[PDB]
């Protein structure tokens, strides 16, 4: 045989990327998963080469940062790409997700690689979290402040679960030096996660628009979908140069340039908009300790989709109940920033409690009734009795 | 090593679908075709009906979330200026 | 004939993809300073100091 | 050489316009000078301003000024 | 809130900076370093921006080693170990006007100037904010306002009351080059050479984000017509289906 199909090495290669037998249907939104991968490479490259000029002191870490921008040649070019190559990240990531929800891409026989999916989802997050304190501003310092004492309501080891996460007393130099090496690690868990994930996928290979068989029209992987994902890797690289060169600090917030000071409280407490939802749900629950466990059911609700999915059609594409309905569900998610953004303020209040509602009633309530009822309705719009 | 389990998809040669008998298929060179043929007959009217078939799942959804908005941001623009004083303290009781 | 003259050889179809990048990087890094500073003319350092001169 | 943003507030602070919205925080102002000499010093706990009347005179001669200015500065 | 607790909105101005072409006016930000010295610097620091950032951007070489030699600063022990002082140099970052933040507090009522190296950048509206403030004193507040005595009033601060009072008169500067010193002028001069404070890689940006954006754009072009010339095959196949014959 080849050297490609005979080495060890590269056996593994040519049967991923290179002979792997894709459907001869999938449309551009199944490119998403690789730009992901680019996406985390990026975020490493840039980030090993502005630690060599970083200190995590709280006397330091601010004066460091702005020692990059002024001091290092072409310093500005990676911490702007660093900052908004973040940002990129979430928006892949989000339009991934959602091409999963639609197609039914959870459901039987890739329930393993969807669970896999929510593990780097929330490892995603943590890792955004930890990066954002390590800039010490004031909303750094600030952000940091709030999130941490929600877990001080959790019953007998609360108040000591706070303190191990400080080190001491409050946000202080233990706690930047500690988020600083718990920063570093992370994303080498994300990558072992994604090895993980594309082994998942192998087993099964794709699916397809259609929602039905794809082993009677297979092509292979190269130079059809090789130069398939150069159109999108391009168009990427592009916009992302767009705001990185001309437009550089559009999403971000202004007060992160002000150094952190536990003394001075902003006017308003924002963080960044791909965590603004999460935030919207937090502060509708009155109590303390149920708000911090309605946070982190809204990721872990995602896992009760193959469960509740009663259709025997797999997708979206013939089904014109579950098209509207999926629409619902996506404005629902932009509204919710937009409430996370705004003051605690009449009618703001009762317009987030019904909108957090609304998410958690698409996955436990709306698709298992909806999809029961487009299952009898195809049965009697056919059947002569 | 040992072998693996079941699963619903197989390589080339044994890919695991039905058996197939009577479907011929044909295909020319794409060396031997016109250069680029699709704007025209596709911007005419093919890249109008793929989405306008589909435009009032999108925006009957789109049109509720933002008349809600806008009626809830001028509700607060009116609570707090001089004319919607008296109705700020009744309904932050 | 000029596929076989250009792009047949791939010792040199991989070499002049590598060589005719390499003089490629100093005719558009001349030309767009030129065009860049042309448009802000007037504006610049050089231009203040050749009549900060006094 | 007098101020040119001076002389621009005060040339459209005499337009059509400008007559309505300098009237309207004028009535306002002498609103509140009756409303300064009776009891009620420190009681009433409700005692009005004119800075939504000044923040509307403002904001039109912001949108007016501020795309011309520019132009009369070296 | 109200809007008296926002701050009122800053307008947009015609900034010759502003399009992804144009770079800074380098005559702007000389006339602004003079306000700067002459009014500004009382009260506030520059403590971000060394001297040497002002060489071929501002003044010449000679003109900024006169501007460091005005100022001391702490030089290493002698052989004895008692400290000494020593005359600036382009290593050098601008001195402050206060010692600690304690003696800023006395000077100002109890009020804190803040640095001014990252002002632009720190402030929602950048220089139309910066610009707007300056310019937007009145000579009396509206009706019914009553300000704490040691406050002024300006309606683009939130709240409205600030704790610095006007500073910029006509005809207070005379400038090299003779242009008139009007209010408008001095503040459109010293909030350039702030915006150039806070991002002195501005001029080098732009040239370097044209040649990007020319290039990524060719490549996404061309991988346009690849991929449509290397589905084409795919794209137009036929297919046909003849019923088998029985019995097998
Ligand atoms: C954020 C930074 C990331 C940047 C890159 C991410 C790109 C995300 C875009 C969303 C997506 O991936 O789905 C795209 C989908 C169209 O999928 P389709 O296969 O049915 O269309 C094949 C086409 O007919 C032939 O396309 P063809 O291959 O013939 O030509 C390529 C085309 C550009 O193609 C692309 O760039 C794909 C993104 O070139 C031209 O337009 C020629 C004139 C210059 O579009 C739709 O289904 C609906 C259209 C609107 C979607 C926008 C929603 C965004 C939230
Ligand atoms: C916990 C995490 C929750 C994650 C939630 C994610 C919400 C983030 C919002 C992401 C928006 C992505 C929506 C689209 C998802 C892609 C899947 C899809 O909807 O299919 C494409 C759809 C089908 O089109 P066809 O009918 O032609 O194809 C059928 C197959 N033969 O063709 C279409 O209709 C495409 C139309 C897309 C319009 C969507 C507008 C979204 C606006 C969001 C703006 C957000 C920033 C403000
Ligand atoms: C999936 C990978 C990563 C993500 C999502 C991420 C995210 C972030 C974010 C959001 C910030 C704050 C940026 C800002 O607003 O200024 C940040 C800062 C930072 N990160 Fe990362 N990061 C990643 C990987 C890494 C790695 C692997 C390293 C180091 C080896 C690193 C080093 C840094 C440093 C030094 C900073 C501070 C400098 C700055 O503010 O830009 N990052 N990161
Ligand atoms: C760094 C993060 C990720 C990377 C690199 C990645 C990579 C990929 C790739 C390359 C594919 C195959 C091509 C494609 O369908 O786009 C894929 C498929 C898939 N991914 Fe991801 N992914 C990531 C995160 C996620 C997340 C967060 C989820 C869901 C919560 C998820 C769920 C899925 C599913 C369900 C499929 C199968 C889609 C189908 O077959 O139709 N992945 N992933
Ligand atoms: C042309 C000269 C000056 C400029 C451009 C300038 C600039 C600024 C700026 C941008 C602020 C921040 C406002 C904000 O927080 O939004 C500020 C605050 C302040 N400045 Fe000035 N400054 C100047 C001169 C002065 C002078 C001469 C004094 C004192 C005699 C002074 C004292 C203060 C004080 C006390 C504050 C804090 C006010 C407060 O927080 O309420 N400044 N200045
Ligand atoms: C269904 O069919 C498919 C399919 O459709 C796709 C898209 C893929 C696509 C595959 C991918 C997108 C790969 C996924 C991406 C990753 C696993 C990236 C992992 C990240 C890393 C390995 C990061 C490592 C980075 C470094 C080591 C850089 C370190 C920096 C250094 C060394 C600085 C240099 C130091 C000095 C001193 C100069 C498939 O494999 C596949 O088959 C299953
Ligand atoms: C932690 C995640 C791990 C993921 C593994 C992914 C695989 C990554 C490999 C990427 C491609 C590497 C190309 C290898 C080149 C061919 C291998 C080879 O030359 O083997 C040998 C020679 O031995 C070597 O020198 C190994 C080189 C070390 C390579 C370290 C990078 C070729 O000779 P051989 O005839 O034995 O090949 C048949 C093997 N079954
Ligand atoms: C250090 O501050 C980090 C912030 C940030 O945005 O990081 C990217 C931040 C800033 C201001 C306010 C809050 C901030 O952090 C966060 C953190 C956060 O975390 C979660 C997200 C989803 C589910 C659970 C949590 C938690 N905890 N959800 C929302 N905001």
């Amino acid at each position: 045989m080849a050297f490609r199909k005979s080495n060890v090495y590269l056996s593994l290669v040519n049967s991923y990327i290179i002979d792997s037998p894709q459907p001869s249907s999938i449309n551009y939104w199944w490119n998403m998963g690789s730009l992901l991968g680019l996406c985390l490479v990026i975020q490493i490259v840039t980030g090993i080469f502005m630690a060599m000029h970083y200190s995590s002191n709280i006397e330091l870490a601010f004066s460091s940062v702005e020692h990059i921008m002024r001091d290092v040649h072409n310093g500005y070019i990676l911490r702007y790409l660093h900052a908004n190559g973040a940002s990129f990240f979430f928006m892949v990531m989000f339009m991934h997700m959602a091409k999963g929800l639609y197609y039914g891409s959870y459901r039987s026989p890739r329930v393993t690689l969807w669970n896999v999916g929510v593990i780097i989802f929330i490892l995603t997050i943590a890792t955004a979290f930890l990066g954002y304190c390590c800039v010490y501003g004031q909303m750094s310092h600030w952000g940091a402040t709030v999130i941490t004492n929600l877990f001080s309501a959790i019953p007998f080891v609360g108040n000591d679960i706070v303190s191990w996460l400080w080190g001491g007393f409050s946000v202080s130099n233990p706690t930047i030096q500690r988020f600083f090496a718990l920063h570093y690690l992370v994303p080498f868990i994300i990558a072992a996660m994604v090895i993980m994930h594309l082994m998942a996928l192998h087993i099964h290979g794709s699916s397809n628009p259609l929602g039905i068989t794809g082993n009677l029209d297979r092509i292979p992987m190269h130079s059809y979908f090789i130069f398939k994902d150069l159109v999108t890797v391009f168009l990427f690289m592009l916009i992302l140069a767009l705001f990185v060169f001309y437009s550089p600090n559009t999403l971000g917030h202004p007060d992160n340039y002000i150094p952190g000071n536990p003394l001075v409280t902003p006017a308003s407490i924002v963080p960044e908009w791909y965590l603004l939802p999460f935030y919207a749900i937090l502060r509708s629950i009155p109590d303390k300790l149920l708000g911090v466990i309605t946070m982190f059911a809204a990721i872990l609700v995602l896992l009760v989709l193959p469960f509740t999915d009663r259709s025997v059609v797999r997708g979206n594409t013939f089904k014109v109940l579950s098209k509207f309905f999926f629409f619902i569900f996506v404005f629902n998610f932009v509204l919710l920033g937009q409430i996370g953004a705004c003051h605690v303020e009449v009618p703001y209040v009762l317009m987030g409690q019904i909108a957090t509602f609304i998410y958690f009633a698409y996955f436990l309530i709306i698709v298992p009734v909806i999809s029961t009822i487009e299952n009898v309705l195809f049965y009697i719009g056919r059947v002569n009795k | 090593g040992p072998p693996s389990g079941k699963t619903y998809m197989g390589w080339w040669g044994h890919m695991g679908g039905p058996k197939q008998k009577g479907i011929t298929s044909y295909a020319v060179s794409p060396y031997a075709q016109k250069p680029l043929q699709g704007i025209f007959h596709n911007a005419v009217f093919n890249s109008f009906r793929r989405f306008k078939s589909q435009f009032l799942y999108v925006l009957i959804p789109a049109g509720i979330y933002w008349y809600w908005w806008k009626n809830g941001n001028e509700y607060n623009e009116f609570l707090y200026s001089k004319a919607g004083r008296e109705e700020l303290e009744r309904v932050n009781v | 004939s000029l596929y076989k003259t250009f792009f047949k050889r791939n010792a040199v179809f991989v070499g002049t993809i590598f060589a005719g990048a390499f003089v490629f990087q100093t005719v558009f890094d001349t030309a767009i300073t030129s065009w860049y500073e042309n448009h802000n003319k007037g504006k610049l350092w050089k231009d203040v100091k050749a009549r900060i001169a006094a | 050489v007098t101020d040119q943003l001076e002389d621009l507030r005060e040339h459209f602070k005499n337009t059509e316009e400008g007559k309505a919205l300098v009237h309207h925080y004028e009535e306002c102002a002498e609103r509140v000078k009756i409303q300064q000499q009776q009891p009620g010093y420190a009681d009433l706990e409700h005692k009005e301003d004119c800075v939504e009347e000044f923040f509307h005179l403002q904001h039109y001669l912001d949108t007016a000024t501020a795309p011309r200015l520019f132009d009369k500065l070296k | 809130m109200t809007a008296a607790e926002h701050g009122l909105h800053a307008p947009a101005y015609a900034w010759s900076h502003n399009g992804p072409f144009e770079t800074f006016d380098h005559a702007s930000i000389r006339r602004g370093y003079q306000v700067y010295r002459e009014v500004c610097a009382a009260c506030h620091s520059l403590d971000r921006v060394a001297w040497r950032t002002l060489v071929g951007v501002s003044h010449t070489n000679e003109e900024v080693r006169n501007m460091a030699e005005e100022f001391e600063y702490d030089d290493e022990p002698d052989e004895q170990g008692n400290p000494k002082k020593r005359p600036g140099k382009l290593s050098d970052y601008i001195p402050g006007p206060y010692p600690n933040e304690q003696a800023a507090r006395a000077a100002n009522q109890g009020a804190l100037p803040p640095d001014l190296s990252l002002i632009v950048k720190a402030r929602h509206g950048g220089c139309d904010y910066i610009f707007s403030l300056l310019t937007g004193y009145p000579d009396e507040p509206p009706a019914g306002v009553a300000l704490p005595p040691g406050s002024n009033y300006n309606p683009y601060f939130p709240g409205g009351s600030i704790a610095m009072a006007r500073v910029l008169f006509d005809d207070m500067v005379e400038y090299e080059d003779g242009t008139p010193a009007t209010t408008s002028q001095m503040a459109k001069d010293v909030t350039t050479f702030l915006n150039w404070c806070a991002e002195p890689e501005h001029d080098e940006r732009k040239r370097l984000g044209l040649k990007t954006v020319i290039i990524l754009s060719s490549l996404y072009l061309l991988s346009i017509w690849v991929k449509k010339f290397k589905w084409a095959g795919i794209k137009t196949r036929k297919f046909v289906f003849n019923p088998p014959k029985p019995r097998k």
